[PDB]
RNA sequence: UUAAUUUAUUAAUGCAAACACCUGCAUUAAAAAUUUCGGU
RNA sequence: ACAUCACCUCUAGCAUCACCAGUAUUAGAGGC
RNA sequence: CCUCCGCAUAAGCCUGCGUCAGAUCACUGACAAUUAACAGCCCAAUAUCUACAAUCAACCAACAAGUCAUUA
RNA sequence: GCUACCUAAGAACAGAUUUAUAGGUAGAGGCGACAAACCUA
RNA sequence: GCUAAACCUAGCCCCAAACCCACUCCACCUUACUACCAAACCUUAGCCAAACCAUUUACAUAAAGUAUAGGCGAUA
């Protein structure tokens, strides 16, 4: 099945940085990745 | 591995650290002491040692300070030392039943006062217990002069006390313009809570507001090193004048 | 107001210790309601020619409604504080 | 489903390509008809002088000697620049010495800097 | 060109030197790219980096003179005006102000910059402290134990 | 019924705190720093103006100060 | 769910408290919440 | 077997974020 | 001998059978590419008009009741 | 971002149709021509 | 015989002490790694153990594991 029909505009929407930083739980998510020390700190 | 100083004073550790550690020593004292107020619901026990009820044994007993559940909005006015209680209770107050979490919220009233020290009418929410406290103090200005800010347990009243202290230590004619007789009469009446003019600097502000007063106080346009080297050359010329 | 108490009696703490309470210690039992307690009248000294309650210079204990809402807000009466007591005694003795 | 690359030009749709750009500095403005007007005012202006007759060649000959790395110390340069003027003036109000109250009127101010590189 | 030796030249001479450096460096870049195009060795491999180094030294002299000017005339430390503050990731940093027309009481973008941190940054911040300390004790243990083995070698 | 709901209209202003209402003391607001934030008191700025005169945002003068606004309106 | 029990929560009343608003106490429901639907 | 036009029954006399920018020939819920 | 495909833009990926050499049904390293009129990227204020569908739009014929205009 | 339902605003030829794109409804849920079906093996 | 084996030593381990981290230029909360116009605090919950289940229950040395409390049933 071809479920993953992604699109770049909706990609940077639902996985971007502004939206992932709009509510403070996402800020906590950013911090959790940071102390996890990844590279792709957002999408 | 282990961190050297204890985190139980980690916040206190920062209190001696840097730019904020350049704050006034009076501000350090006012943020340092932790005197407790009279309770809102924790009625004080009698004395140090007393006889046990079912044992008849002289035992020393203290009283529990119940934590004051302070909603944010009550800070915006001059409430009392009372508030709500977020706890639990039993259905028939019987411990052999399934208890449920419970709340004890206050009944406030929006009233008004007209302070001569402020020489203005402020209308805000207060308590009937707070009304009784002011009446026992016999005046809102005397109440602001009377209780500790830690005893105040309210931001707006603390701010009002800060303003009253600044007005009292200022003695500016703008408090009672075209009526210096009433100003002198009130100043004699309000001579009790006189404070130094320096004491009005960090009067009752937030710890964040203390940092704010620091950044407003410690900052300045840096001295010109053209001016600094000019002054150094003038000093060198004055020294060589003696040479 | 209202006063409550810790129903399950709290463990003692001592001199230089904080009451590191129990999660059971948050449940209080209501002892009394000061808002439901019997009210006391407020004693104050009048300064103006009041109605049937009193006259100027008359110190009495009136209801808190007439005192705070009517007398004190209008400034017809002032508090009978010990500093105001000297002023009232001087006003009475200078008659 | 790929993320580890950089965010250069080629990412998604038309306008999604449209907004961002590589490391240029903007030169113009966007006005009606989707027409850009670029003023000669905001443009880069690289006016190099004439190179004729300067005897300093691009490389330096190895036959010359070596010296000591004298960093431009602020007090040292200030003394070297202001020594004669102060020496005459004290033998004789820093405006005669050229102290700048504010650089609000100068072409090349310092704080903030308006010069280039 | 030696830096202090280059430091004795005039500012107009400095402009002349920079332009000559630009020409020679361009010659170097074209030659190297052509060498790749011809897939052969380089004729003067040290020449490109040497011209780059001399240009960098001239730039260092220029920066020294501009820094002496900034120190004399006003004395501000970082040449761009800016500050130290805290960002939404909770860390302490130095932010740079940007030259922009409209004011901070009306700046529609700058006001969107959430530069505030409420208490929800505590556990992560102390955790960052913990990771820093872990790397610290790791490096210290590695160095001293390597020293112990080193002394064992004697 | 007046036309238009208030929901998509302008946001209602929150209550300014009594700290700004202090009769004697000016509060330590957010002026010195650059953060429209919760950790301080809110800066209160006066009405500033754009001193520069440029095509991009020069708004019209008010239409009571207009050089030609007659009481007798033209039916056009 | 009309098994049982409450009622943390609303909604009503009524009574308090204050001179339409808030808090407390009872009852009632709505909705919930806690616990039961055994063996050969 | 579910939806449904048709039909029947019941509740609600009315407004600024849905119903609705509507007013019982209306709005919602059940049956065949 | 097949071709209900194919060619383009769209989206979406990211240089992915271009060139010079290796040897891995008989991929790796280095070098070179895609030079805009199409498409985005926009639009100086304050007020003020904006009922007369479209269907080849002239008829008939309607309902599900209309997808697009400035001006001062 | 598949799909279910809805909004915005386009498209094809004859509706209880399908679909390019954005956006919205979060589990103690939504959605549901109610299949005790769906919401990323 | 081939595949294979085997080899030290990278650095991790805990402690001791000690308070640490954050500016080459730049850019970086809009679609983060793009030079630009008019808003915060609101009691953690729950099982488990009661051999099922319900009130109860945790998230320096010494007195002393005694005095307090337990569907007075488990313990704390
Ligand atoms: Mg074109
Ligand atoms: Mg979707
Ligand atoms: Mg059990």
């Amino acid at each position: 099945g071809n479920e993953y029909q992604p699109s770049n505009i909706k990609r940077k929407n639902k996985h971007g940085w502004v939206r992932r930083l709009s509510t403070p739980a996402g800020v906590q998510v950013i911090l959790r990745r940071m102390l996890k020390g990844r590279k792709s700190l957002s999408h | 591995p282990l961190h050297k100083y204890p985190v139980w004073l980690w916040k206190r550790l920062q209190l001696r650290e840097g730019i904020c550690s350049r704050l006034p020593g009076h501000y350090l004292r006012s943020l340092e002491e932790e005197r407790t107020p009279t309770p809102v619901h924790y009625r004080p026990h009698g004395a140090k040692f007393k006889i046990n009820p079912k044992n008849g044994q002289r035992e020393r007993v203290e009283d529990v300070p119940i934590p004051i559940y302070f909603p944010p909005e009550s800070q915006r006015g001059l409430w009392g030392g009372e508030g709500w209680i977020l706890g639990q209770i039993y259905a028939n107050n019987d411990k052999l039943s399934k208890r449920l979490k419970k709340v004890w919220k206050p009944q406030l009233f929006e009233r008004e006062f007209y302070s001569e020290i402020l020489d203005k009418k402020f209308t805000v929410t207060v308590t009937m217990r707070t009304l009784d406290l002011i009446d026992e103090a016999y005046g809102l200005d005397f109440y602001i002069l009377k209780t500790p800010k830690e005893d105040l347990c309210s931001k707006f009243g603390m701010d009002l006390k800060r303003g009253m202290l600044l007005r009292l230590a200022r003695q500016d004619p703008q408090l009672h313009p075209e009526d210096p007789e009433r100003r002198a009469a009130i100043y004699d009446k309000y001579k009790e809570f006189a404070i130094p003019e320096e004491e009005a600097e960090w009067v009752g502000l937030t710890l964040e507001e203390a940092i704010e007063k620091q950044r407003l106080l410690e900052e300045k346009d840096p001295v010109p090193l053209f001016k600094i080297y000019v002054a150094e050359l003038i000093q060198q010329l004055q020294q060589q004048a003696l040479s | 107001t209202v006063i409550v108490e810790r129903w399950w009696k709290v463990p003692l703490a001592g001199e230089g210790r904080k009451p590191r309470l129990h999660r059971r210690h948050r449940v209080y039992k209501l002892v009394e309601d000061t808002k439901h307690r019997p009210k006391e009248n407020l004693e104050l000294i009048l300064t103006q020619s009041v109605e049937n309650v009193g006259v100027r210079g008359d110190l009495v204990s009136v209801k808190k409604s007439l005192g705070r809402n009517r007398l004190l807000p209008q400034g017809l009466a002032v508090y009978a504080s010990p500093e105001n007591k000297k002023l009232f005694e001087e006003e009475k003795l200078l008659r | 489903a790929d993320r580890m690359s950089k965010w250069t030009s080629k990412r998604g749709p038309r306008s999604f390509r449209g907004r961002k750009g590589r490391g240029a500095k903007g030169i113009g403005f966007l006005t009606s008809g989707w027409r850009f007007v670029q003023i000669k005012e905001m443009v880069p202006e690289f006016v190099v002088p004439d190179l004729t007759g300067f005897k300093l060649k691009p490389y330096v000959s190895y036959l010359a000697p070596e010296s000591e790395e004298t960093p431009l110390t602020a007090a040292q340069l200030f003394s070297e620049a202001v020594a004669p003027a102060i020496e005459k003036d004290f033998k004789d109000n820093l405006e005669k010495y050229g102290f700048e109250p504010t650089q609000e009127g100068k072409l090349f101010q310092l704080y903030p800097r308006n010069f280039l590189r | 060109w030696t830096c202090q030796q280059l430091r004795n030249k005039s500012n107009e001479d400095l402009h002349k030197l920079w332009y000559v450096l630009l020409k020679e460096r361009n010659m170097l870049l074209t030659l190297e790219q052509e060498a790749k195009r011809q897939r052969l060795p380089m004729p003067s491999p040290e020449r490109l980096d040497k011209v780059v180094d001399s240009m960098d030294a001239l730039d260092k002299v220029v920066q020294e003179r501009e820094d002496a000017l900034r120190l004399l005339q006003t004395g501000q430390e970082r040449a761009r005006p800016g500050a130290w503050r805290r960002d939404i990731f909770g860390r302490i940093i130095w932010h740079k102000f940007k030259q922009w027309v409209i004011p901070w009481h009306l700046n529609k973008r700058y006001n969107r910059k959430r530069f505030f941190a409420l208490p929800y940054v505590d556990h992560f911040l102390r955790l960052e402290r913990e990771k820093r300390a872990r790397i610290k004790a790791r490096k210290e243990n590695l160095e001293r134990k390597k020293a112990k083995i080193l002394l064992k070698k004697f | 019924y007046e036309w238009g709901v208030r929901s998509t209209r302008k946001s209602e202003p929150p209550p300014l705190d009594r700290v700004y209402e202090i009769p004697g003391l000016e509060p330590i607001t957010f002026a010195g720093k650059m953060h429209f934030v919760p950790w301080l008191a809110r800066p209160i700025f006066p009405p500033w103006d754009r001193g520069y005169k440029d095509p991009r945002f020069y708004r019209s003068p008010p239409l009571h100060e207009h050089p030609l606004y007659k009481d007798q309106a033209c039916y056009i």
